[PDB]
């Protein structure tokens, strides 16, 4: 039943008024070039937990919070910690394709 | 969010809400929102402001020069400007501005 | 069928390749510095007057010394 999946998703939701006080000492993946902000690490951990539970999610962070960087970090985590080097598909606006490519090369140049 | 739902995507269970079905429609919408909310992670710039880059806006008050003052007063005191301001015609006011 | 070490080596190679590719946009610094701050000039005879601070021998004690350099033996 959908209620069970919703309960699991609610159990995966980061706790806290701002969802920024997470005890999970999530270390940035070694393949990611650069330093992630604390909220970006929290988003990355949430994405990793969603992947481990085979669940989907919606990232509704306000514009400019680095959602693309969060996705790049998620790919780096999948490659380093989950062994998921497989073909990933990203669908973006044509005006953002070059931006996404440049961000991927800047943050994780090791990915084809 | 949930691939493989027992109910097909194109077979919408709720048609246009009739007066008698508006309550049922509203309750189903509320329950659907509650079901979808745990899959949505939303954070605002205010919550992370303590970690955001800091934008500083500064207003610098500049004195009107003597030549600027003279021209400003001449334009304000021109009879045509007074007539345009008394008439209140929008385009004339915007031209003066 | 590949292992993690092979994937990491391929990732390093592709990282270098992407960095060179990315440098098509990001190599704003090195190329401009080497193109502007050239250490040579157009061909032909040149006479270089040069004067540098040199330390005195038996801030520190210093003196000024002049060198004159000629491009070719003919001049």
């Amino acid at each position: 039943d959908i209620a069970d999946v919703t309960a699991v998703a609610e159990a995966i939701l980061p706790k806290g008024s701002a969802r920024v006080t997470t005890s999970v000492k999530f270390n940035a993946p070694s393949l990611l070039y650069g330093a992630l902000r604390d909220y970006q690490k929290i988003g990355l951990d949430w994405l990793a937990k969603l992947y481990r539970k085979n669940l989907n999610g919606i990232l509704a962070d306000e514009a400019g919070l680095g959602k693309t960087v969060q996705i790049i970090a998620f790919f780096a985590h999948l490659a380093c910690n989950e062994g998921n080097w497989g073909p990933h598909l990203v669908v973006v606006r044509s005006c953002n394709i070059l931006k996404w490519e440049l961000e991927l090369k800047r943050w994780c140049p090791g990915l084809k | 969010l949930v691939p493989g739902i027992s109910r097909p995507y194109l077979s919408s269970p709720l048609r246009a809400p009739s007066e008698e079905s508006q309550d049922y429609y509203h309750k189903v919408v509320i329950r659907l929102h509650r079901v979808t909310q745990p899959f949505i992670l939303r954070r605002t710039k205010r919550d992370v402001e303590k970690q955001l880059t800091k934008k500083y806006e500064h207003v610098l008050k500049c004195r009107l020069s003597n030549r600027q003052k003279a021209l400003y007063e001449d334009v304000i005191l021109q009879p045509g400007t007074q007539e345009a301001l008394k008439s209140g015609h929008f385009v004339n006011v915007l031209s003066i501005l | 069928p590949l292992t993690q070490e092979e994937l990491l080596r391929e990732a390093k190679i592709t990282e270098e390749l992407n960095l060179r590719s990315l440098e098509t946009y990001e190599r704003l610094e090195a190329d401009k510095k080497k193109q502007v701050h050239k250490k040579r000039k157009c061909p032909g005879p040149i006479i270089t007057y040069h004067s540098v601070t040199v330390p005195l021998v038996g801030p520190p004690a210093r003196c000024s010394r002049t060198f004159i350099t000629f491009s070719d033996d003919a001049t």
